[PDB]
């Protein structure tokens, strides 16, 4: 289906319908393009907090990673 | 763009070009003073190390296997196993190689300033201001036909 | 890299800037090529206007 | 009326003079370089 | 935990080298220099006693007593 | 530990003993992360380790030619260089060191020497090598023939070449008829009148008294010393990150005491090593 | 997208891909091709000091049984038999080392023994 | 199955190693038919094995 | 029945998770292609005009989508989980694969006749439970070391260094072989590992 | 190779501009743009081919030591390839093609969704391009490289499906 | 092998553009080339190509070649590794280099 998100968003009403088109199609495209990256972001990220918490809450006490892992510094 | 961008474009890589030159003629012309210089370390080292290796040759030779007294097993530390040592060490830390390392020295700076003259100048530039103070430092070395005594050797793994 | 020499300074006055150059490389004489190629491809581009105006 | 001061490389050490015994012997007949 | 007794051994002997080299290092060569000869009479003490006990197993019951 | 002798170096006694400790049943940690390893990891952590081959190699290169092949330090470094290194490099390294290539003083690593110069000095140095080797071997054979003739020196001896490593070596020797019980009085007779000398003022003040030049001289020096140590010291950390290349920091790693790694808990601080003379043995 | 991402990703992040020689000497002062061998001082001692560059799981703690370091381990061993726990910011003896401890001792032990 | 170190002359064996001829290590868990799988490949269905696998902890 | 590693137990795992899914999407097309044959063959439901459905064709786009995205990231997850052991360990081995035979820290290991093809005259012993770091690679041509139940596989490469970890929990010898051309006596090369 | 890439080019130019009147690029039949998209994958790839062949016949001749043990047998690995599955791609699309062909000779009905048809073997034959590695996942690939290689192997067997399909 | 592959590519396809430019030549002698000439434009299109890729090439060469210590003269002035701290016969400390 892919309606024409330009026209609800009034962008490039100086230009014919066909190129209007086209430059809806382009916006859609991009729309796409962003999903799965911004999927894995988001769990790459998760990740790393979760090893974070892991690493604050083992070393917790530690003598020899009681400052870095301990305090989260360079985990 | 336009042909203007383009021509501003010319410009700059005509610039780059000009600055790349120019820094080429300069550093080749620069460290002359400083490739002589390590020549010339290399020389003395080289001439330093073959002296005290054969004055310890000699020394050994000297020493008796029938009995070796506790001077020589003093002398050379006869204890410690030569894979476990530092030969050049030896030459500074037990004293009496340490006289013959300074006198060897002595001798081998006599002889190199004899046959490379021009090395005096250049330990001006360097006890003076340190080995920085060499980068474009003028003398005797700018002139493309001066003769360093060298003969092609103490300047790369071969011949130059 | 692994290098038959050493590229470590403060062991040699000419050893930290060894693996980082090769000096043998013609450098003034590429230079000069470069300048020829540079002739040819600006006199070419600009008879080939010429003309085809 | 100055001399070229760059340090030159260093290609083949002395303990590595045999090339690690590998044939070295070119299309043309002698284990020497085109040029 | 055999490690963990040689290793807290010889710790405690570079612990009090290391007491010693501070000496050496802040107060006067005369003082260095008897606290020097000082740990040195200990340890060489503590030297032969081990030496000693290695005969223990084979020595009378008198003798060992003069020294233990 | 009970019944062994640090003393004796004697490199069969060490190898079983070596056996006897370093079993795995006994002194195979579990569940236990060293941070030396952790850390060379951690450096080099893909599966391309090329790289660490040579820096470690490097290191223990400049420890050696410094101070010598029997420096802890650097028996550690070669202990890591060997851990961490594949033996095919290993070996190709090794066989440029035998030849004198590493040397700091008319090696070519080091040093832009040419060819013929360089084989002159390297026959020069190994001839050097030969005849001291060959003279050190004489005097060590002397050596242990006249230790032999010591009262605990015979004791020694005879422990350094028992057939096991034994809880108790003297009872098992003199059981076995191979020690005098005659021979093991003498010697504890011996040891007792030098410990009743130590203890005692007057002989201990003798010796004390005979013993203070050299070491006021030693603690003059060392206190003069470490001064200029720090200076040159802060000079070389001003060459840190003068340019894009590395600078050593020769010893790169000494052996640590208070902190031990995994070198240490292996090698028990160095006790049980191979008998090579990349480990500056004979 | 992903496969120019991952290349300027590898170029950015990786430690042995240095885009020193690769660039004209203009450009190069922005590049430092060492970090890797320059971080922590150099000194192999301690991991967290040391830039680890994965994806994800750089730090994960291993599965199993999770590993306790070495030196805790020892803390609380040298803590169990009385004695003191693991300094963790003690430095070497530069001075006065082992061996001239161990040659002041041969002195005088041999005096001794001479002199018995 | 079992690997058969008697038979092997000169052969370097850890310390450590239990050398009873019929102890846990010298088994051969693969590529020999057994009628008895110690080892779960990629290959076997618990299910024709009625799921009689070790715990989680233990192994 | 054990694993003989955590590794090759996640391994397993995600490859029945795999499984599962492609037997569902077969059994889906098997039926959709048995009802589209038996009406096909009776001559029976034409239709020349059904050549386009839009909806019906961004579903069946998207679909596969969704259900790709959980198997990638699983599988990026095992990755890391074989990668993370790193580091852990206490004891290291150096491998060379030489030509037709393997070295283990300077000790020859080449196929007997005790066996036929699978067992040799020196294994290469690991103790249990104890993570190790095997540092291999080879002297004249490209092998590989295959322990495929212990979930290794790593080319040993001339000139390349290559460094994984190993680790064992089942007593016993595991059989693995060259799984890498590398000349007439590649199908007799073998590879003994005895975890004790 | 040389052969490969003669017909390659030859293919692109002659469908490119030789169309009859009315016809127009995206209109012509399904075979004939497999094969336009075949002929780019082979013109991008066999200069790769030419260079490792080239690299191997130097070290044998010339005796080099690109691919020696002081050489990079990987860097062999990564060029060949790089030219392996464009390969691989170039032979199976145009059967697609051929089969889509003959099903409107022989069902006597147009292919359904022919426009998704042929964007999906353009999408197959873009991606082939960034998969190369997937053949190299033991010889010591860095861990971020092995999972990108796999993600991008997914990526490319989505659009087959929607062909089957 | 790798630089000298690079140049020697280089100087073929500098040969063969040799021999179209004297093949231009020879037909602008005749005048049988015009001004839409597609052997006029197809020389024009490869001298521009090599040309590019010289001043690619010459690019490469200067990155792997030159260094900003090069340019700068960034030496040394300690040699920590051949300098050791060493107490003359005086009794005071020194630095010399061995
Ligand atoms: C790298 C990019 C290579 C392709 C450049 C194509 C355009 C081009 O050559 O422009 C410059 C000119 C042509 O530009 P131009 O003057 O025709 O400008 C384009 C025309 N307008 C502005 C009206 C749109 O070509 C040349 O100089 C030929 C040599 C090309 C390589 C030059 C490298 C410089 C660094
Ligand atoms: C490097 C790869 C080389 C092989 C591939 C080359 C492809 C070139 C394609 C050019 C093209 O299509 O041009 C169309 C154009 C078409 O031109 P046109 O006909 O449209 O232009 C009008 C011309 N008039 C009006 C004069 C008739 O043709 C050319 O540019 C001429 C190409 C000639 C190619 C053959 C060379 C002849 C001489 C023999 C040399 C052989 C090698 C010798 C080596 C010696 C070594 C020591
Ligand atoms: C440059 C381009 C190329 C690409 C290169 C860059 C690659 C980047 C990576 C992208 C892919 C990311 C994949 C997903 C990341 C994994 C998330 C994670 O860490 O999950 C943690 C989870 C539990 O952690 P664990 O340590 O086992 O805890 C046990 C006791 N708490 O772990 C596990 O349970 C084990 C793993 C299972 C599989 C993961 C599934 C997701 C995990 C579920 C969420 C976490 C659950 C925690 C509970 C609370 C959640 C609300
Ligand atoms: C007409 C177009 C070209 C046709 C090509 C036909 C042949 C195809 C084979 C391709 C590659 C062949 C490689 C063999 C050439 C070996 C060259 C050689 O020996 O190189 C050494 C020389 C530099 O010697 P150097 O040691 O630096 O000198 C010391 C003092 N100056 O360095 C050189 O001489 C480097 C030369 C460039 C690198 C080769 C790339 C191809 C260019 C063709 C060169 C001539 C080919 C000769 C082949 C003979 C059989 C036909
Ligand atoms: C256009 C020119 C792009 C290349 C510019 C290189 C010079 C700038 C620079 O040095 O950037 C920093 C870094 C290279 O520095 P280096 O220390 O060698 O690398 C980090 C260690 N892996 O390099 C980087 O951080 C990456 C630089 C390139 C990233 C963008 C590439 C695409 C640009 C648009 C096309
Ligand atoms: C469209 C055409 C270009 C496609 C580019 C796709 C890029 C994918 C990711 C590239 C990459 O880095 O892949 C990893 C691979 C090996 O990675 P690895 O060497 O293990 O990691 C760095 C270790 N220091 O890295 C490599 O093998 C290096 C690959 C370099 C890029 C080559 C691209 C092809 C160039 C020629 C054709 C271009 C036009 C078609
Ligand atoms: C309809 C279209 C569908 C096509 C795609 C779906 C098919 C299946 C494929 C799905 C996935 C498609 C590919 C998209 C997933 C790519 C994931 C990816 O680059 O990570 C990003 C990376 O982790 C994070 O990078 P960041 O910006 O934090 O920088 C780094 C920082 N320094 C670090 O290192 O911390
Ligand atoms: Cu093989
Ligand atoms: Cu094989
Ligand atoms: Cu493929
Ligand atoms: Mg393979």
């Amino acid at each position: 289906v892919f309606p024409s998100i330009t026209k609800p968003l009034g962008l490039f009403k100086n230009l014919p319908r066909q190129h209007r088109a086209a430059r809806d199609a382009s916006i859609w495209l991009a729309i796409l393009t962003a999903g799965p990256f911004g999927i894995f972001i988001a769990f790459k990220y998760y990740a790393d907090w979760y090893d974070k918490k892991l690493l604050m809450e083992y070393y917790k006490d530690s003598i020899v990673y009681g400052e870095t892992y301990g305090k989260g510094k360079y985990v | 763009p336009s042909s203007m961008a383009w021509t501003i474009g010319w410009g700059f890589y005509a610039a780059w070009i000009m600055k790349e030159t120019w820094n080429l003629r300069s550093s080749s012309v620069g460290w002359t003073p400083i490739t002589l210089m390590e020549a010339y370390k290399t020389k003395e080292r080289y001439l330093r190390s073959k002296a005290m290796m054969e004055r310890y040759n000699s020394e050994l030779e000297a020493v008796d296997d029938s009995n070796i007294t506790e001077e020589d097993a003093k002398k050379f530390e006869l204890e410690k196993a030569t894979p476990s040592i530092s030969i050049w060490e030896q030459f500074r830390s037990n004293p009496y190689w340490k006289e013959v390392e300074e006198e060897i020295s002595t001798d081998v700076r006599k002889t190199m300033l004899e046959k490379h003259p021009d090395y005096a100048l250049l330990l001006e530039a360097v006890k003076k201001s340190g080995y920085s103070k060499l980068w474009h430092l003028p003398g005797p070395w700018m002139n493309e036909h001066y003769n360093d005594g060298l003969h092609g050797r103490f300047l790369g793994w071969t011949p130059k | 890299n692994n290098l038959p020499y050493n590229n470590n300074i403060a062991v040699n006055l000419l050893d930290h800037l060894n693996h980082n150059n090769n000096t043998d490389i013609c450098l003034y004489i590429i230079l000069h090529n470069l300048l020829l190629l540079l002739y040819v491809t600006l006199i070419l581009q600009l008879v080939h206007r010429y003309v085809q105006l | 009326g100055m001399p070229n001061g760059l340090p030159p490389v260093l290609l083949n050490p002395f303990v590595n003079r045999n090339y690690r015994g590998q044939k070295r012997d070119m299309p043309w007949g002698t284990d020497c370089a085109f040029l | 935990p055999v490690w963990v007794d040689y290793w807290l051994k010889l710790r405690d002997e570079k612990r009090i080298q290391g007491a010693l080299e501070r000496s050496i290092l802040e107060e006067e060569p005369e003082k260095a220099a008897e606290k020097i000869l000082e740990w040195a009479r200990t340890s060489a003490q503590n030297k032969i006693l081990e030496d000693l006990k290695l005969l223990k197993p084979a020595l009378s019951p008198a003798t060992i007593a003069q020294f233990e | 530990m009970e019944g062994f002798v640090d003393k004796i170096d004697d490199n069969k006694y060490l190898g079983k003993w070596e056996t006897i400790l370093t079993d795995g049943r006994t002194h195979l940690p579990k569940h236990i992360t060293f941070h030396d390893a952790a850390a060379i990891s951690a450096r080099w952590n893909q599966q391309y380790v090329n790289d660490s081959g040579p820096v470690y190699y490097r290191h223990w290169l400049a420890c050696q030619q410094t101070y010598g092949a029997g420096n802890e330090d650097c028996r550690k470094l070669r202990w890591w260089a060997q851990q961490i290194t594949h033996p095919l490099h290993l070996a190709e390294w090794d066989d440029w060191w035998k030849d004198e290539h590493y040397d700091l003083q008319i090696g070519q690593h080091w040093n832009r020497i040419c060819g013929e110069e360089f084989e002159e000095a390297s026959n020069l140095l190994k001839d050097l090598k030969e005849k001291r080797e060959g003279l050190a071997a004489k005097f060590r054979d002397l050596l242990k023939t006249k230790t032999a003739e010591d009262p605990m020196g015979k004791i020694l001896h005879e422990v350094a070449q028992l057939e096991e490593p034994s809880k108790t070596p003297v009872a098992d020797l003199v059981e076995a008829g191979t020690l005098s019980k005659e021979a093991v009085e003498a010697a504890a007779a011996l040891k007792i009148k030098e410990l009743k000398a130590l203890r005692d003022d007057a002989t201990w003040a003798e010796v004390k008294g005979s013993l203070l030049n050299g070491v006021t001289t030693t603690c003059s020096t060392l206190k003069k010393t470490s001064k200029v140590v720090a200076e040159l010291k802060a000079q070389a950390e001003l060459e840190r990150n003068k340019t894009s290349a590395v600078k050593l920091d020769i010893p790169h790693m000494r052996v640590n005491y208070e902190k031990p790694g995994l070198y240490e808990y292996d090698t028990w601080f160095g006790k049980f090593l191979p008998r090579t003379p990349q480990f500056g043995f004979a | 997208c992903l496969g120019t991402f991952h290349i300027i990703r590898c170029l950015v992040v990786n430690p042995e891909l240095s885009l020193a020689k690769v660039i004209p000497e203009i450009l190069q002062p922005f590049t430092n091709p060492n970090a890797q061998l320059k971080a922590a001082d150099g000194k192999d001692d301690d991991d967290s000091q040391v830039p680890k560059q994965w994806g994800m799981w750089g730090r994960h703690p291993n599965y199993g049984v999770l590993h306790v370091p070495f030196l805790d381990a020892l803390n609380k061993e040298a803590l169990a038999r009385g004695k003191d726990g693991v300094n963790m910011g003690a430095e070497y003896n530069l001075v006065f080392t082992k061996s001239m401890a161990d040659q002041v001792v041969d002195l005088i032990l041999d005096d001794v023994q001479k002199r018995v | 199955p079992r690997f058969p170190f008697q038979e092997i002359p000169e052969i370097y064996l850890p310390s450590d190693i239990d050398r009873d001829p019929n102890a846990d290590c010298w088994r051969i868990l693969n590529q020999v038919p057994r009628k008895e799988k110690l080892l779960v490949e990629i290959t076997d269905p618990l299910r024709n094995f009625d799921f009689k696998v070790a715990k989680i902890k233990e192994n | 029945m054990r694993y003989g590693n955590r590794e090759i137990e996640s391994i397993i795992l995600f490859f029945d998770q795999t499984i599962i899914l492609y037997t569902s999407i077969i059994n889906a097309l098997i039926v959709g292609i048995i009802i589209i044959i038996r009406k096909w063959y009776n001559r029976k439901g034409i239709c020349n005009q059904y050549i386009y459905h839009i909806k019906i064709e961004v579903i069946w786009t998207i679909l596969p989508i969704i259900f790709l995205i959980v198997i990638v990231l699983h599988s990026v997850t095992v990755i890391y989980n074989l990668e993370i052991n790193k580091g852990t360990n206490n004891k290291y081995i150096n491998v060379i694969g030489n030509q037709w035979y393997w070295i283990y820290n300077n000790i020859e290991s080449r196929i007997s006749s005790l066996g036929r093809i699978i067992l040799v005259d020196q294994p290469l012993f690991i103790k249990a439970n104890n993570n190790t770091h095997l540092i291999i690679s080879s002297l004249d041509v490209i092998h590989s070391f295959a322990l495929p139940t212990l979930g290794i596989k790593v080319d040993a490469i001339p000139g390349r260094i290559n460094n994984i970890s190993i680790n064992g929990l089942t007593q016993g010898l595991y059989v693995g072989y060259c799984s890498e051309l590398c000349g007439s006596g590649h199908a007799f090369m073998p590879i003994n590992l005895i975890v004790y | 190779g040389i052969s490969s890439t003669i017909g390659s080019v030859n293919y692109i130019t002659t469908n490119k501009y030789n169309r009859h009147v009315g016809l127009t690029f995206m209109n012509i039949n399904i075979y004939n743009f497999s094969i336009i998209v075949t002929s780019i994958l082979l013109i991008g790839s066999l200069p790769i081919l030419g260079v490792a062949i080239t690299g191997l016949l130097l070290d044998r001749n010339i005796n080099s030591t690109i691919y020696d043990v002081i050489g990079d047998p990987v860097l062999y690995q990564h060029l060949f390839w790089f030219f392996g599955h464009p390969e691989v791609y170039v032979i199976i699309l145009p059967v697609f093609g051929l089969t889509s062909l003959i099903l409107t000779s022989i069902i006597h009905k147009d292919i359904f969704g022919r426009e998704g048809m042929m964007y999906c073997i353009i999408s197959i034959g873009v991606v082939g391009y960034f998969v190369w590695a997937h053949h190299m996942f033991t010889v010591g690939l860095d861990i971020d490289s092995r999972s990108y290689f796999s993600i991008a192997t997914s990526i490319i067997s989505i659009p087959t499906s929607v062909k089957m399909f | 092998l790798g630089f000298y592959m690079l140049l020697g590519l280089h100087g073929s396809h500098v040969i063969f553009g040799t021999i179209m430019l004297a093949l231009l030549t020879l037909w602008g002698a005749q005048g049988s080339v015009g001004p839409q000439s597609h052997a006029l434009r197809f020389t024009s299109l490869y001298v521009h190509l090599v040309d590019l890729v010289f001043i690619i090439l010459v690019l490469a060469i200067y990155s792997a070649n030159a260094s900003p210590e090069l340019y700068g003269g960034i030496v040394p002035n300690i040699l920590e590794a051949r300098t050791f701290v060493s107490v003359d016969a005086a009794g005071n400390p020194q630095i010399k280099e061995f």
